[PDB]
């Protein structure tokens, strides 16, 4: 019902520019203030920016972000925007757009006052990576099940840049027993990841198993199937 | 890396 | 301007117990506090608003209370799906500063890992590199050690590890180790083995293969 979808993320040179979009649906978007919150790869949630709901202009920023990012919105298009300039290494993060429980203003005491109450619905988030390094698609190799009863088989996604890589199995039809591991950064400067699944040993001859790996900074979709 | 009981 | 703290930093509890975590604010923030949960790899979801009120559409599995500078969040009866990080956030400010988070894992019986070994694929030996992969599947507790041997010679500095987060159903951990060498010295040796030590093993488990 209430849906927030982020877009526009990707890789950008340090000091470059990028704009994030957030499509809203399932509520009166014009009637609520909205936030951008980010999450670094090894840190917690950090509030970035807010725009006020209703009639009239109000935007607020964090100290780490003020004067360099801009938060705008388009109520006819049901869209929220985060314009980013002068981007820095610390800005590399997953960016969620989020809905405030209220955030519209009131005319109180001859003044206009806004009441923000925090985020109540979030999107899945979009990844912004700032670096001067080259984007490299991953090479995908099988981890074949041994015929030597539970069996394990997997997918090795290697030498890609940057994060993130998504891996599913049998186009999402196979979820049980799957363990996709955190990616490791090699001395290479490129990432490597593993996706594993355990199956009944009988199934190795009967059931087909394919890993579906996506690297969207590369626009590489690969389907590799694992055979004994 | 909390060590359990 | 407002510093928010949480206690404890990380905890382990048993399934069925009720779990209490505390949040505290630098200055009085009245009852302007929210409680969020983030399961591993998912986005935050808001569980409690205005200190004590449960959010619409969320089950009656959490309670919360507090005021002024002291706030508490309680899971009524803990389940394996509730592993994750619990944040408090103040909204008495325009900074909306979050707390550092409280990591909630759950304690279960010891489980020894299932070890698998995977040789480098023929496709990757085209590239001139060889990646041997060792998998430690569904163990508990989280601590485990992997050691790579080549012709019974210990390796150092040419392998990397990765551990998944606690599983949402059976509360176990999994670990993947990747040993990378060049094809040239890979073909120089014969037997490749990964040796696993875990709290649930009387002796190290060695899984190995030969190039043929």
């Amino acid at each position: 019902q209430v849906q927030l979808v982020e877009s526009g993320g990707g890789v950008v040179q340090p000091g470059g520019s990028l704009r994030l979009s957030c499509a809203a649906s399932g509520f009166a978007f014009k009637d609520f203030g909205m936030h951008w919150v980010r999450q670094a790869p090894g840190k917690g949630l950090e509030w970035v920016a807010v725009i006020g709901g209703g009639h009239g202009q109000h935007q607020s920023y964090s100290e780490s972000v003020k004067g360099r990012f801009a938060i705008t919105r388009d109520n006819e298009k049901n869209k929220l925007y985060l314009h980013m300039d002068r981007l820095r290494t610390e800005d590399t993060a997953v960016y969620y757009c989020a809905k405030d429980r209220l955030g519209r203003p009131w005319n109180i005491g001859g003044r206009l006052v806004y009441y923000y109450y925090g985020m109540d619905v979030w999107g899945q988030g979009t990844t912004v990576t700032v670096s001067s390094a080259s984007t490299k698609g991953p090479s995908v190799f099988p981890l074949a099940p041994s015929s030597k009863g539970t069996a394990a088989l997997g997918c090795l996604v290697k030498d890609y840049f940057p994060e993130p890589v998504t891996v599913s199995w049998n186009s999402g039809a196979l979820t049980s027993g799957v363990h996709t591991f955190p990616a490791v950064l090699q001395s290479s400067g490129l990432y490597s990841l593993s996706s594993v699944v355990t199956v009944p040993s009988s199934s190795l001859g009967t059931q087909t198993y394919i890993c579906n790996v996506n690297h969207k900074p590369s626009n590489t979709k690969v389907d590799k199937k694992v055979e004994p | 890396h909390h060590h359990h009981h | 301007a407002i510093r928010m703290t949480q206690s404890p930093s990380s905890l382990s509890a048993s399934v069925g117990d009720r779990v209490t975590i505390t949040c505290q604010a630098s200055q009085d923030i009245k009852k302007s506090l929210n409680w969020y949960r983030q399961k591993p790899g998912k986005a935050p979801e808001l569980l409690i608003h205005d200190a004590s009120i449960l959010q619409t559409g969320v089950p009656s599995a959490f309670t919360a209370s507090g005021s002024g500078t002291h706030f508490s969040f309680v899971i009524n009866k803990l389940q394996p799906e509730d592993v994750g990080t619990y944040f408090c956030q103040e909204y008495e400010n325009l900074q909306f500063t979050f707390g550092p988070g409280t990591k909630v894992e759950i304690k279960r019986t010891v489980a020894a890992p299932s070890v698998f070994i995977f040789p480098p694929s023929d496709e990757q030996l085209k590239s001139g590199t060889a990646s041997v992969v060792c998998l430690l599947n569904n163990f508990y507790p989280r601590e485990a050690k992997v050691q790579w041997k080549v012709d019974n010679a210990l390796q150092s500095g040419n392998s990397q590890e990765s551990v998944t987060e606690q599983d949402s159903k059976d509360s176990t951990y999994s670990l993947s180790s990747t040993l990378t060498l060049s094809k040239a010295d890979y073909e120089k040796h014969k037997v490749y083995a990964c040796e696993v030590t875990h709290q649930g093993l009387s002796s190290p488990v060695t899984k190995s293969f030969n190039r043929g």
